[PDB]
RNA sequence: UGGAGCAUGUGGUUUAAUUCGAAGCAACGCGAAGAACCUUACCUGGCCUUGACAUGCUGAGAACUUUCCAGAGAUGGAUUGGUGCCUUCGGGAACUCAGACACAGGUGCUGCAUGGCUGUCGUCAGCUCGUGUCGUGAGAUGUUGGGUUAAGUCCCGUAACGAGCGCAACCCUUGUCCUUAGUUACCAGCACCUCGGGUGGGCACUCUAAGGAGACUGCCGGUGACAAACCGGAGGAAGGUGGGGAUGACGUCAAGUCAUCAUGGCCCUUACGGCCAGGGCUACACACGUGCUACAAUGGUCGGUACAAAGGGUUGCCAAGCCGCGAGGUGGAGCUAAUCCCAUAAAACCGAUCGUAGUCCGGAUCGCAGUCUGCAACUCGACUGCGUGAAGUCGGAAUCGCUAGUAAUCGUGAAUCAGAAU
């Protein structure tokens, strides 16, 4: 299970429901492995008439994380990978 | 500097909520454009209040926001449909339609700038509906509304700063929650961008 | 005007052990690296005194005994002409120049290596017979016209 | 200019219009094991072939308004919307930090 | 750059009427409508004048032509 | 036993001590003290804590630090040089203030504002 | 700063066609935050009579192929095929172009009847208001005084009492504490190894933290009206103040665009609706906004050290390259990057022989000439091989400018998905 999606907050609370849904249904999932804040530095002009002074300053991210099921055979990270998914996240999953 | 742009986070969400790679993070940053100007020009009435296009499984998310659901939903939704065709076709996703409610909707900034600048073309006094903007709109709900008032005003030059307080709005804040919609319209002469303040409580 | 400013010097070190000699580099690093100036800072410690006979402290402790002016010449006016003020300030003050001057004032010299260079004035410091006590009494001869300088319209 | 951001638009089809035999005669140009008999129809390739058929003459704006600078390598859109665009709502993932 | 990779220029648009003038006489120039209308090194001996747009300038083609462009004959900058 | 883990920080580090009772017997990077460091001036001034607290007969030190460049971690040796240590005891508890060499300093290279060139240095002007 | 090492940075220079921009050491951050087929700042070859495009009335033939032909140069037309399309078997449609009325084009003027979320405060807590009082009034008081502070945080007094707007708290925001943490990194437990770690195990003698107690008016002693403050103190390898400002807290100097969305007193109106444009901006005759590099001595010419190195990467980055002195164009391991393509590196050891110099630091017009974008390098390009053609002398008149991590010499990885942003 490799992931690809947005931000700390909806990666995150993805990812509970992955580990214990399909750990219910017979099998094990692992325990989620840390993937850090995505450090990507930007450069613009915010100013009205020009001013090359007058930056401003912006960032942003991608979230990964490392789950992996021993016995491959829970369809739970499959069937109901739509249930990881509420409104903007699109998940990559690896059986196995 | 810009706070709205801090709160996302603590305080609030976003609207393009949609998941694609890094070289496919323009591809859905096509169509989230052809929709949002439509929903001003032509639905003045029902007055949007937020637009959030999301992207969930296999079709797309907008909501509406309006504040009038017997325009838009009408005789078992004919005219929902017809903001499936003329909306759907220039975006490049179909999307289905679900419309909600905003019940006492006298507190939102959205809702309240579209029905200021509509008022001022009729040649009417630019000072008296603007104390009742905060007058018939402050009693039920919200604690406070400031009004800065620049503008144009009736005469060529003027930097007359209007200065609407009855209440509170506090405006370096992240907890305090701040709302901000300045639509623009055209009078009689001249341009006006109504400047709005809505301010509700905290948490 | 309240002073906020803080001195603590640190002295101590793990190849001389000295004073005010610990804690110098800083003019000796010019401004570039540390390895290179390794061999030429703590490289004339052992190069002022393997030319005489005596430790390279010896002549370096008796820098603050030819090298250090009187008095004090900081300008003021009151109504006149500008009457600057001398006086036996504390050791700080005059035993800055004591070193620096004398250890600054080598580049008019230059001989063989970079490291003899700045051990070119260390063992004059003894005798002072070089050009750090030349400025040492000269300083108190131009102080006759501000002899009375301290007190009256000072 | 109504005929300004009209009269170089319609270059998304003009200069693919062939596009094939512009995409087979632009890989064996790196190989020199063309023959020299092979510096004739190596160079009877493409160009009067109407000349809707170099690449070097395109350029990029923002999607609703324009303007050749502050576009990055994320969107179709500009440094004049992407102060006016998030604040709204309109870009994903572009939060305030550290 | 600009090394001696692309060697013989062979442009069917830009050849078929420099290359033709063989076998008629020399008694009318190549009309030129580029600042880059280069042509053979087989070729020298022709009168080829800068397309710029008011008027023509005189082009002494000589005996020993090897290099660039013909941004020399008409300078880029004319010392107006 | 005195099988532990302290560590020893400056410049982005996060380090490995493998310590215990010995004779003084100092190393780094899996090395000793006298490989990646000699023929420069910072190396007795680590043993001024170690001849502060006579440890140089008593315990036998491993602390490995990285990152940075060659000298700029001669801090990070002084940094947990008793961070093994006063977990071991308090006997030189109230007696280790006067030496310094704790201090994760913030007088770095922080966030590069714009406008300015440098981390408090601006630019030219008059 | 300096007779001076002659850059469009505006004022003095060279046309046969020339459109607006600041008004000081706030004059190279003055329309727009980029003039690659001109449907742009009337050179214009050039032609309009309906139309790319915005537009109603009408069409063969929907369409394209319109490769190729004049073209040393758009396209009409040969255009080689297609008849397309729903069928109450009536009727209908879009378009390479095309004919008649009107037009879109301001591509000159002009911030003085038209800018909104600033191009100038040293970071002043300073500029105001409601009510009350005093004055015939304009006003004033509040906002003065005594003390204190970066600071209307203040404190004590007072015809004022409140308030609009603050560093604090909502704005660089978790070594410091952390449940749990590394499916392919590698070697603290280890055997191993080529001691580069193949590989288990590395959650414990650990591998880049999302985010969470975090740092104080907290106490003691005096000084101060003891009160806002101001000095001295612990803990203990860290205990008292460390504003990090695009809807400035708001108050500031007839002045940049009838111009990025806008917005007037005259204009083209067979036209700046036509477009394939037959070339006409640096004579040096100088000042100047001057802002790295040194003064020959730490001396003059190499291929080498313990040794940077991860991501973007479905018309991309382009290995150890065979090519090499130095060129990593036919190859291609990293092809969706815990690989890698720029994959090489780091001022050090005692760096050769001769020991301290406007020169054995110096080459502007004469790099000719060399299987790489590809229908398009005929007297000019990186391609640094050093035979040659120089000028760097304590910085004085007086002036940019420094109270602490500060005055202070090692590079950027990536596209509208084809690798010279000082």
């Amino acid at each position: 299970i490799r992931l690809k999606a947005f931000d700390h907050r909806l990666i995150d609370q993805s990812t509970q429901e992955i580990v214990e849904t399909a750990k219910r249904t017979g099998a094990q999932v692992r325990g989620p492995i840390p993937l850090p804040t995505r450090k990507e530095r930007f450069t613009v002009l915010i100013s009205p008439h020009v001013n090359k002074d007058a930056r401003d300053q912006y960032e942003i991210r991608t979230h990964k994380r490392v789950l992996d099921i021993v016995q491959p055979t829970d369809k739970t990270v499959d069937a109901l990978m739509k249930l990881d998914l509420a409104a903007g996240v699109e998940v990559q999953i690896s059986l196995g | 500097v810009h706070p709205n742009g801090i709160r996302l986070g603590i305080v609030k969400e976003h609207t393009s909520v949609w998941y694609a790679d890094r070289k496919n993070y323009a591809d859905y940053l096509f169509a989230d454009l052809k929709v949002r100007e439509y929903l001003q020009d032509k639905l003045k009435s029902a007055s949007v209040s937020r637009i959030d296009i999301h992207r969930p499984a296999q079709t797309a998310r907008i909501t509406i926001h309006t504040a009038r659901p017997g325009i838009v939903i009408g005789k078992k939704g004919e005219d929902v449909e017809k903001l499936r065709q003329d909306l759907t076709k220039q975006m490049g996703v179909p999307v289905h339609i679900n419309i909600e409610e905003i019940r006492k909707p006298e507190l939102d900034a959205m809702l309240v700038a579209q029905s200021v600048a509509q008022q001022l073309e009729r040649r009417v006094m630019f000072r008296r509906a603007m104390k009742r903007a905060v007058q018939n709109a402050m009693r039920i709900g919200a604690k406070g509304i400031k009004i800065q008032v620049s503008g144009r005003l009736g005469g060529a030059e003027i930097a007359r700063t209007e200065w609407y307080r009855e209440g509170r709005v506090p405006l370096h804040t992240l907890r305090a929650d701040i709302d901000y919609a300045t639509y623009e319209a055209h009078t009689t002469y001249g341009v006006i961008g109504v400047k709005v303040w809505i301010f509700k409580g905290e948490v | 005007r309240r002073r906020v400013a803080a001195k603590r010097e640190v002295l101590a070190d793990p190849k001389y052990g000295s004073q005010i000699l610990a804690k110098f580099m800083n003019h000796v690093m010019e401004s570039g690296k540390k390895a290179v100036a390794e061999r030429i800072v703590y490289g004339a410690l052992d190069k002022v005194k393997e030319r005489g006979k005596a430790d390279p402290l010896e002549t370096f402790e008796k820098a603050l005994d030819a090298i250090a002016p009187l008095v004090e010449v900081k300008s003021r006016r009151v109504g006149g002409a500008t009457y600057q003020v001398p006086v036996e300030v504390r050791p700080s003050r005059r035993n800055a120049l004591a070193m620096r001057w004398l250890v600054d004032f080598a580049r008019k010299r230059g001989e063989k290596s970079m490291a003899l260079r700045l051990a070119g004035e260390l063992l004059d410091a003894a005798e002072g017979k070089g050009a750090a006590v030349k400025k040492r009494e000269d300083v108190h001869r131009m102080a006759e016209a501000n002899k009375a300088f301290s007190h009256y319209r000072f | 200019k109504e005929s300004m951001k009209n009269r170089e638009l319609k270059r998304q089809l003009t200069v693919a219009k062939y596009a094939k035999k512009r995409a087979e005669l632009k890989a064996i140009i790196a190989n020199p094991n063309s023959s020299a008999e092979e510096r004739w129809n190596a160079q009877v390739a493409l160009q009067k072939q109407p000349r809707d058929a170099s690449a070097s003459r395109l350029r990029n704006r923002c999607r609703l308004t324009g303007r050749p600078h502050g576009f990055y390598r994320k969107f179709g859109l500009s440094r004049n919307k992407l102060r006016e665009a998030a604040m709204r709502g309109d870009v994903p993932g572009l939060v305030k930090a550290s | 750059p600009r090394s001696l990779k692309k060697g013989p220029f062979i442009d069917l648009h830009l050849l078929k009427k420099v290359e033709v003038a063989v076998e008629k006489n020399d008694r009318k120039p190549i009309k030129t409508w580029s600042r880059r209308s280069m042509i053979l090194p087989h070729m020298v001996g022709l009168t080829i004048a800068v397309h710029n747009g008011r008027q023509h300038v005189p082009v002494l083609v000589n005996e020993d032509m090897v290099g660039h462009k013909l941004g020399e004959f008409a300078a880029t900058r004319t010392y107006r | 036993a005195t099988q532990n883990y302290g560590t020893g920080r400056r410049k982005t580090a996060t380090a490995r001590v493998f310590l215990r009772p010995g004779t003084g017997k100092i190393s780094i990077n899996n090395r000793g003290l006298d490989q990646f460091f000699g023929r420069e001036t910072a190396r007795m001034v680590v043993r001024q804590p170690l001849e502060l607290t006579e440890t140089v007969e008593k315990f036998d030190i491993f602390v490995t630090v990285v990152g940075g460049g060659v000298s700029g971690q001669a801090g990070a040796i002084r940094h947990g040089i008793t961070r093994a240590l006063i977990e071991y005891d308090e006997t030189l508890r109230s007696s280790l203030r006067k030496a310094g060499y704790v201090t994760r300093d913030a007088r770095e290279v922080e966030r590069k504002k714009v406008g300015l060139r440098k981390a408090r240095k601006r630019p030219q002007y008059s």
